[PDB]
């Protein structure tokens, strides 16, 4: 009654506020549900494999505009499957790539020395990893010869580096730590760098 | 200390709280059953319509904040899990004898000597239905088509029966097996339930056969043949990927059009192994290339591929037939026949296969010709009772009369033995034994016809023998026999509502403190 | 696909601020099942082993009341039918006084009752003559159980059992006490051919002592203190004045107008001679005190003191008034000196101390006045609050036995006389409406079954042997709730009584409140 | 359906209360524990 | 109520839900009875894109408005069924089920508990199923009794000068069936879809047109006389499926691992021009190639090095079309290869529309397959027609299933009317009442037609009753002078078993419309 | 007519005669139980916590928060009534909402 | 001043639906959409046929005296003008002048 009225004529009391939040969020929550069917047919590339539970009509026309992107896309990734194996180039050659490395391909620039358990396992991962992206160069050698009398004390140092700007770094084990350190915190790891899109729990 | 969001509460207002939910839920569902049932709608959360009249079904329909109702629910289910009919019956006798309990706990009651109760007094009236226990044998169709009109008559989908209970019936007998001649089963799951939009409801009826909406895959397959030659792959017939890698290196001049040759002829001589015990369809789930088909053609098969998993399994029990995974294994005794009639008929505006068996089915697949899959649906659920009930039947040849003529002669007994003990749990036992009786009520709210003098010369009939098969005509608001009127139940249904809804009772009357808003650990 | 919109009609015009219920199944129960909650409140308590309930207002005044008719008046309702069932309670205790909390489990009772019935299926208007025949019958049985009459009203013990009654509802550790108080208080003011008022009884709470450390006073006693420089005098002369104790000032603008010298030399010396005649032809009358209510001057104060005169100031008209109801003075509108005809003569005057408190008392020896007002001693406002209802709650009981002398046993023995009666009666009538007779006789056995639950003690053996002990052919006897087990004995030798007026208006508007709740079929609620 | 009282109430009973009571006044007693007798302590509240 | 528990529940009583759901149904026949008829009004239905659709198709009416209704969602469900069924006149469906329910409201205005009423509609609708297999008269199909059949059931969804072209050309088109076979249905049929010219150029094709043209420019654009290959092998490039690479040590090895690359290509390319060659090439005897997979660029220029017919990519339908069109067998691999296998085509040429360039084959000897071409102003007018005409087509397989056709335009339902009323004093009782409107429910189906006329209604209804009640004939409804004359004899029926099952599911959906006690939205707590 | 003040409601001849009929509908339907020495007895609650108990249409009209011309219009007319005769007011509205119900 | 709007057509309405009915709403307002259309245009095509110039949404600038392209670039929330754009549009690809 008097609230009321107060409200048509003043506002010195607020009660009536904050009621179109939860209305716009749940506008938006069922609006959200459509983005399931509305790439239904447009993120499998399988779904020629899956006749018989994906057909009922076929209009030839977008459907084979989809078979032709797909194709390409497919080329275009699989074009670039040429890695897979942590390499163990020279300090000689390392101004060579450092900088001649190709602009638009991420390096992995890991530098240990071998014997701790520590560089062993972190060599074991990145070399698992090569096994599943091999389109990001991995580089394997000894730091004495890359850096001349590097400190022993600061292994195994990742290095991140794309057309010698340096975009991500992980010195010593400081930030790898730990036997317990394994394959997708790694992956992990350098999706964070920015190089991967992948997923993990933690 | 104890953390913010934790609320605790205790005191009367908790057993208040949880009567009131009861009774409030008993008030929501209870004009649904007898003859006279008013046929209720219900939107569900997602956004669907829906409309039913059954009870569990339905609410499993409704979130709700206090835990007594999703207590509730779980009662419901277990109702509708076990039995599949009178699921509201359960509900409404635990919302009215909870009514009754409440009344009598206000009175400087304890629930210890409440449970006490219960318990005494289901032993006793369980006791009791066992003595008024009669067996009919179950060799009769005209008592199963009766039955199922019985329980069809709380269905507005009785206008059919006639017919449409016969086809229940005709399921029941028509999956039924049994695994090397003992552990007779007969399996829903095999009783796949097919429904086609549009045509009347009479032209729906089970086929003695397999019902699959597919279609033929190949234009110039043949579209009709009287007995085909049944063989069931699990296995497809492109090329399997094997399990590890080669990467094989081409050195010499050449090896691809070679490894294309091999590829080819891999398949040609699985595809001619298969044919070496001629068959004239072959079906698998698995997807085909376009080679074995060719090669096929050759012999003219069916060649028929992608089906269900349990498709699979329904089809193979009615044929009789066996499962292979290599063509190589092929043999004599895996092939099944008995495959009758077989059609691809456009139904509509789409195909199906029509493979009518000639020889003895073990499983049945429903045409169910309607108007909109709601109906359907409505009726698909009646029919799933149906069969319900004549296998329960089937397993137990018990009968006792319908239309809750025996809760009142259950009632009077459980008088009678009231006065025979000694002690004040009389009381709450005599007064449950009322709160039994909540049915006939409801059924005459239902026919909205006068009451307390019906409700006085039943109970009046019911103290005395000779009776107990007399009961309530909903019909027409009157008195009559059940030894005419046709309405009989079996005993274990209501044995199970029984226990069901006192169990219930028993949970709810226990609880004494609640704490809210805790985390899950 | 969407929520369901609302029915063209209705649906579109009970406004945002109106709600509606229609259909005892979902409108009718929500109000029974309220009352029957808010009954259950206030049924925790009552009598012989009631417990005070501590509220605090809106107004953040802490209310320790257990007096149910003190509880509603705190308590904050916005049930319409908690509306109807408080102000029923409110007109009874108009009437009667003692024990609303009586009315609120009656129609409590008479409410679950009616929601089993038509619960059952009745419709509602048979049942109603059903409650109503059997109020009836009541009314005309009731008088039968009319067990003795009180008598004369003025022996002091007579009339001091008679009121411990209704004092022993309230607090238990001893009514005996304030028996003696109050019988003392009441029987001395007794009116012959006038009427007993509960005007002509004052109250005087002061915090102090122990309540043991209380008595009465025939007269009035005030929080002030005099200006007159004498403070005792016995058989004072008092001369109560009405109009301002100043010079009259004539109700227009009045300007002195002075000339020459002399006016102004003679001027306060003739106005101060002028007040001094008219200061000693008050005096002259003998009187050894003056009252008035006015605006007081000073050079009057110093004239009584060259006289010896007690002076003394009021500032309430009702003081005014009982005083001269008490002492037969006169409200005179004129400093004039009365005759000895209109004037108010007092055994003694004092300014006497009670306890670092410091109170004018008009204390007449004879004690016989017309109004008396009781000394309270006590540590906490609260209690003076409590013991100040318990006497209300007395007075009442003995203003009523004036006006109605005949007597009920209180307790538990008339609730099962009229159940057992009435259910026999139903035993006799044919139809449709004995359920309801049935149901309204076993309406007010919920105050045995209230006795037995107050006081810790299982109703069942209680209410068994009151059945029994009933068709034995004993009717007077009740519960006994003072041996904490299991016993009855008879009200009457008990000294636990009641007048039939009261329990006869208390049930006459119980059944008017409930056939009013019953009737009702449609709710229309507006905004809070 | 609709509340019988106004709201903004709280309703605890029982021997909770009781206790939560004498609880109470406990506090008061131990914040003046010291002072009287003649030995004497003293306070300061601003 | 469980109002209570849900603080977040709607609740609508019985009496609620019956007054919502009248509100509703009413609302959905006011709008509805504009559509049916040929003289029903024509609308916009546009979404917010700006997609603009003109019908007069109850289905597509109903799936473009804004609904908000669950009682409304079950109507438009059950009558999309009906659509899906038959799709003809499935206004009268809807309107039949409302008016059913007003009568319903009207009756229970005065308490009469309903289910008697739903009881008494059920005798009543079993009485005049019997009534309307007897009234039903049969005559086998042909020429005029088809295409009345199609001109009088056609105009339901369409205007006048569209119904006539699409009858003379539905005529001509259910020719190529069989004679006792019904191979009729919408998997065999097809329907072109380009926006060309304006609708006086509408025609049908009994052979076959295609969307695709030459994919090379050497092709040949117009075929005499072709006989036709249809391929499912893979011709276009593929992997090897475990991803076998080149190793060696020269480039002239590179140049020989291309070579072996391609063999496979060029062989299956030799022996498809080498039986191309044997069967014949010489002498203007053109060949086509019918393949739904890729070509690569070099087997297309080693067909195309000879000016060979091939295509690529048509619908997977469209191979079943072939087969019943060209007649050539269907082949999946060169395994066995024989001229059976091969087509005839009677002239192939192409006309490219706009961006599309299209091929057509025709001159078929035994069609058992053809095709619809329809051409229009624009995109709404396009898919009108489309709806028409498969609606159209459902109307002629609807009356060639079976040899009964009814009278229409309002003869047969005012015959059941004054049947009714004649077996109403027999149903023994109150139900009668209902049946009594249950009558009255039909007595709508010419009355809207009285409405959209814009005749007075009841003048010209008791005009029809009294016609028929006098007689024992059915006499229909004027649309060009209302006065009351039979239509059976200018040539207007309607289906039999659809009206059947209009009937049927009108009852049972009013019935469980009228038997509703509770709406409710339970959930979202 | 939303465009000489875009503000304004406007109603086409059946929007004004279906909003009549359903408000005369509620009206009527709801003052069938007020009549008779057996009619249905109504309670009201005011706009301060002070509750009426009525058998009277005129109370009812001017006791419901309503909006609207015809109850404006029903509760006028059953005021003049109410003053003039003062019985059986019940009638008036019944009569006035049958009729229109039977022309409808 | 409280009067609600009518049960039926009007109450079973999307929020944002809107509607046209009869005479009056629908083909009045379409009516004179239309003449607002063919007004705007209705300077060019001739031999004195004043050429128009419009900027779209994608900042290009377009100076046309054919009404095809500044139609087309030009949008509407008028359905019949959707119907006379796309009868041009038809036109053009019949023949593509005038």
């Amino acid at each position: 009654e008097w609230n009321d009225i107060l409200r048509k004529k003043g506002i010195l009391p607020p009660k009536e506020s904050l009621k179109e939040l939860e209305e716009e969020a749940e506008e938006e929550q069922r609006i959200l549900q459509q983005s399931v069917v509305k790439t239904y047919e447009d993120m499998t590339l399988e779904e020629l494999e899956d006749h018989e539970d994906e057909f009922n009509e076929e209009d030839e026309r977008a459907i084979e505009m989809y078979r032709r992107r797909r194709l390409a896309e497919w080329k275009a990734t699989k074009l670039k499957n040429k890695f897979g194996e942590v390499l163990e180039i020279s300090g000689k050659d390392y101004v060579q790539e450092v900088t001649k490395a190709g602009e638009g391909l991420w390096v992995i620039l890991h530098l240990y020395k071998q014997g701790i358990p520590l560089c062993a396992l972190i060599n074991q991962h990145l070399s698992g990893l090569a096994r599943k992206f091999p389109d990001v160069k991995f580089i394997k050698a000894i730091s004495t010869t890359c850096i001349p009398n590097y400190p022993d004390r600061n292994l195994p140092t990742i290095f991140v580096y794309l057309e010698g700007d340096i975009k991500a770094q992980f010195i010593g084990p400081l930030v790898f730590g730990g036997m317990n350190l394994t394959r997708d915190e790694l992956e992990w790891k350098l999706s964070e760098s920015g190089a991967i899109m992948t997923d993990l729990e933690e | 200390v104890l953390s913010q969001n934790t609320k605790r509460e205790s005191g009367r207002k908790v057993q208040s709280g949880n009567i009131n939910a009861a009774k409030t839920i008993a008030d929501i569902i209870r004009t649904c059953l007898g003859p006279k049932s008013m046929m209720k709608m219900l939107l569900d959360p997602m956004g669907g319509i829906v409309m039913t009249n059954d009870g569990n079904a339905i609410l499993r329909e409704i979130q709700v904040q206090h835990p007594a109702a999703k207590s509730m629910i779980e009662i419901s289910r277990t109702q509708d899990e076990e039995v599949g009919d009178g699921t509201t019956s359960v509900i409404i006798l635990a919302g009215e004898m909870l009514s009754v309990a409440e009344h009598f706990l206000e009175q400087q009651m304890h629930p210890t000597v409440v449970i006490s109760a219960y318990r005494k007094a289901l032993d006793d009236m369980i006791s009791t239905l066992k003595k008024i226990s009669i067996p009919v044998d179950i060799s009769d169709s005209d008592m199963m088509l009766n039955i199922i009109n019985s329980s069809i008559t709380t269905k507005a989908i009785s206008r059919w029966s006639s017919l449409a209970c016969n086809i229940a019936l005709d399921a029941v007998k028509m999956v039924q097996f049994e695994e090397n001649g003992r552990k007779e089963i007969d399996i829903k799951k095999y009783a796949r339930v097919e429904k086609i939009p549009g045509g009347i409801i009479e032209d729906s009826c089970v086929l003695r056969g397999v019902m699959i909406n597919k279609d033929v895959t190949h234009p110039r397959m043949r579209r009709y043949i009287k007995n085909p030659r049944i063989v069931l792959l699990d296995s497809s017939l492109e090329y399997k990927k094997g399990e590890s890698q080669t990467d094989i290196e081409i050195t010499r001049e050449e090896d691809f059009t070679r490894i294309l040759q091999m590829e080819e002829e891999y398949i040609q001589q699985l595809c001619e192994d298969i044919i070496q015990l001629k068959p004239d369809v072959v079906i698998t789930e698995k997807g085909i290339s376009d080679l074995a088909q060719h090669y096929l053609m050759r012999a003219n098969i069916t060649a028929i591929r992608r089906v269900r998993k349990t498709d699979n399994n329904r089809i193979a029990r009615a044929c009789g037939a066996r499962i292979v995974s290599r063509p190589e294994e092929l043999r004599e005794d895996d092939v099944g026949t008995g495959a009758g009639l077989l059609e691809i008929k456009k139904i509509g505006d789409e195909y199906f296969t029509f493979i009518t068996d000639c020889k003895d089915p073990k499983a049945c697949t429903i045409l169910l010709r309607g108007a909109s899959k709601e109906i359907l649906s409505e009726v698909e659920r009646n029919l799933q009772d149906a069969m319900q009930v004549c296998r329960n039947v089937l397993l137990d040849p018990q009968l006792v009369p319908g239309g809750g003529a025996s809760e009142m002669a259950v009632a009077h007994a459980l008088t009678e033995k009231s006065k025979a003990m000694t002690g004040v749990e009389q009381w709450p036992y005599r007064a449950v034994a009322q709160a039994l009786e909540v049915i006939p009520r409801t059924l005459i709210q239902n026919c909205g016809a006068s009451t307390i003098r019906l409700l006085t010369s039943l109970r009046a009939k019911h103290t005395q023998e000779n009776c107990e098969t007399w009961g309530v005509n909903g019909e027409t608001g009157t008195l009559v026999d059940m030894k005419e009127l046709g309405i009989w139940e079996p005993l274990a249904v209501k044995l199970q509502t029984y226990k069901t809804a006192v169990e219930t009772a028993v949970l709810l009357l226990r609880i004494d403190d609640i704490v809210s808003g805790h985390k899950k650990k | 696909a969407l929520h369901v919109p609302k029915a063209p009609g209705f649906a579109q015009m009970l406004k945002e601020g109106a709600k509606h219920f229609s259909g005892l199944e979902e409108a009718v129960y929500r109000n029974i099942q309220a009352c029957k909650e808010l009954a259950q409140t206030t049924r925790t308590a009552y009598g012989p082993n009631g417990m005070n309930k501590m509220v605090i207002n809106h107004l953040e005044k802490l209310f320790v009341t257990n007096d149910a008719a003190t509880i509603l008046r705190e308590l904050e309702v916005q049930h319409p039918a908690a509306k109807m069932i408080v102000m029923a309670s409110h007109m009874q205790e108009q009437e009667v006084g003692d024990g609303t909390n009586f009315v609120l489990v009656f129609a409590g009772a008479l409410l679950e009752l009616a929601e089993e019935l038509l619960r059952i299926g009745l419709s509602v208007s048979e049942v109603i003559e059903g409650y109503e025949i059997a109020c009836r019958k009541a009314h005309e049985i009731l008088p039968n159980l009319v067990c003795c009459s009180a008598k004369n009203l003025r022996d002091i013990d007579e009339v001091s059992s008679l009121l411990r009654t209704s004092i022993m509802s309230k607090q238990y550790g001893n009514e005996v006490f304030l028996a003696k108080l109050i019988a003392q208080a009441c029987v001395s003011i007794f009116p012959d051919s006038g009427h007993f008022n509960v005007d002509n009884i004052r109250v005087c709470k002061i915090l102090g002592s122990g309540i043991s450390s209380s008595s009465v006073l025939h007269g009035m006693v005030f929080k002030k203190e005099t200006e007159g420089d004498v403070t005792s005098v016995k058989d004072a002369k008092i001369a109560v004045y009405s109009c301002p104790f100043d010079g009259m000032i004539t109700e227009t603008k009045g300007t002195v107008l002075i000339k020459t010298a002399e006016e102004l030399m003679n001027f306060s010396k003739g106005e101060e001679n002028l007040m001094d005649a008219q200061v000693k032809a008050i005096a002259d009358t003998g009187a050894n005190v003056v009252v008035t209510g006015g605006k007081v001057a000073d050079m009057a104060l110093h004239y009584a003191n060259k006289y010896n005169i007690m002076l003394v100031r009021l500032n309430s008209k009702w003081d005014l008034r009982r005083l001269c109801k008490t002492v037969g003075a006169t409200a005179l509108p004129r400093l004039t000196p009365p005759v000895l005809e209109e004037m108010g003569h007092c055994d003694s005057v004092y300014l006497s101390e009670v306890g670092d408190t410091q109170v004018v008392v008009f204390k007449h020896e004879k004690e016989d006045g017309a109004i008396s007002t009781i000394v309270l001693r006590g540590s906490t406002d609260n209690l003076m609050d409590d013991i100040e209802r318990a006497v209300d709650d007395g007075v009442n009981t003995f203003k009523v036995l004036t006006r109605d002398k005949r007597l009920v046993p209180g307790g538990g023995a008339t609730e099962i006389e009229l159940a057992k009666q009435i259910t026999s009666y139903g035993e006799t009538c044919p139809g449709l409406e004995q359920y309801a007779i049935k149901k309204f006789a076993e309406a007010f056995e919920a105050i045995p079954r209230a006795l037995a639950e107050n006081s810790g003690v299982k109703a069942n053996e209680v209410i068994s042997k009151l059945y029994a002990v009933h068709q034995e052919g004993n009717k007077n006897v009740g519960l006994d709730i003072e041996a904490e087990v299991p016993a009855v004995k008879d009200m009457l030798e008990a000294g636990i009584l009641d007048t039939y007026l009261g329990k006869y208006w208390a049930i006459k508007l119980a059944t008017n409140a409930a056939v009013t709740v019953l009737r009702v079929d449609q709710i229309i609620m507006a905004k809070p | 359906p609709v509340i019988l009282l106004k709201e903004g109430t709280d309703s605890s009973q029982g021997i909770p209360q009781l206790v939560s009571n004498i609880s109470a006044c406990q506090v008061i007693a131990e914040a003046v524990r010291t002072t009287l007798g003649p030995r004497g302590m003293d306070k300061l509240i601003v | 109520a469980v109002k209570t528990l849900n603080p977040k529940a709607e609740v609508a009583r019985a009496q609620a839900a019956l007054a919502v759901n009248i509100s509703a149904a009413r609302g959905l026949q006011d709008v509805l009875r504009t559509n049916l008829g040929p003289k029903g009004t024509m609308k916009m239905l546009v979404s917010g894109a700006g997609d603009i659709k003109l019908t007069k198709d109850g289905n597509v009416l109903l799936h473009e408005m804004q609904i908000q209704h669950p009682t409304a969602s079950l109507i438009a469900k059950v009558a999309t069924a009906q659509d899906d069924i038959t799709g003809d006149g499935t206004t009268s469906n809807v309107l039949i089920i409302g008016e059913l329910l007003k009568q319903a409201d009207l009756y229970i205005s005065e308490g009469l508990h309903p289910r008697i009423i739903t009881e008494g509609f059920e005798a009543a609708k079993e009485k005049a199923l019997q009534f309307l297999e007897e009234v039903k008269v049969s005559r086998e199909m042909d020429r005029e009794t088809l295409i009345d059949v199609a001109r009088t059931s056609l105009r339901t969804k369409v205007h006048a000068e569209l119904a006539d072209v699409l009858t003379e050309a539905v005529v001509d088109s259910i020719l190529a069936i069989k004679k006792q076979d019904e191979p009729i249905d919408l998997f065999m049929i097809e329907i072109m879809e380009m926006k060309h010219k304006s609708e006086t150029d509408t025609s049908l094709i009994r052979g076959l047109v295609l969307d695709h043209g030459a994919r090379h420019p050497d092709m040949k654009k117009r075929v005499e006389d072709a006989y036709i290959l249809t391929c499912n092998v893979s011709l276009e490039y593929e992997k090897t499926e475990v991803n076998s690479g080149f190793f060696y040590k020269s480039a002239e090895e590179r140049e020989k691992l291309v070579k072996a690359e391609r063999k496979f290509i060029e062989d299956r390319v030799k022996k498809i021009i080498e039986l191309k060659r044997k069967v014949c090439g010489d002498s203007d005897k053109g060949f086509v190639v019918i393949n739904q997979k890729g070509i690569d660029p070099f087997s297309l220029d080693a067909l195309s090095k000879e000016g060979i017919v091939a295509l690529r990519r048509a619908k997977r339908r469209n191979m079943e079309r072939l087969t019943l069109a060209c007649g050539g067998v269907a082949l999946n691999s060169f395994d066995d290869l024989s001229p059976d296998c091969l087509g005839h085509a009677g002239l192939v040429y192409e006309y490219t529309l706009g961006e599309e360039k299209f091929t057509f084959i025709e001159k078929c000897n035994n069609p058992r397959s053809v095709t619809l071409l329809i051409k229009g102003p624009n995109k709404h007018t396009l898919t009108q027609i489309k709806d028409a005409v498969r609606d159209g087509l459902r109307a002629v397989k609807n009356a060639i299933d079976d040899g009964c056709v009814v009278p229409g335009a309002g003869a047969v339902e005012v015959a059941m009317a004054e049947a009714l009323i004649k077996h109403k004093p027999s149903v023994k009782g109150r139900a009668q009442l209902g049946v009594q409107a249950f009558a009255d429910a039909l007595l709508i189906i010419p009355k809207v037609l009285a409405q959209n006329s814009g005749f007075d209604l009841q003048e010209t209804l008791v005009k029809i009753q009294a016609e028929h009640s006098e007689s024992g004939q059915l006499v229909g409804v004027d649309l060009n002078t209302g006065e009351p004359m039979v239509a059976a004899e200018v040539g207007v029926w309607d289906n039999y078993c659809v009206k059947k099952q209009l009937l049927h599911s009108c009852t049972v959906i009013a019935t469980n419309i009228l038997l509703v006690d509770e709406i409710m939205r339970a959930g979202m707590s």
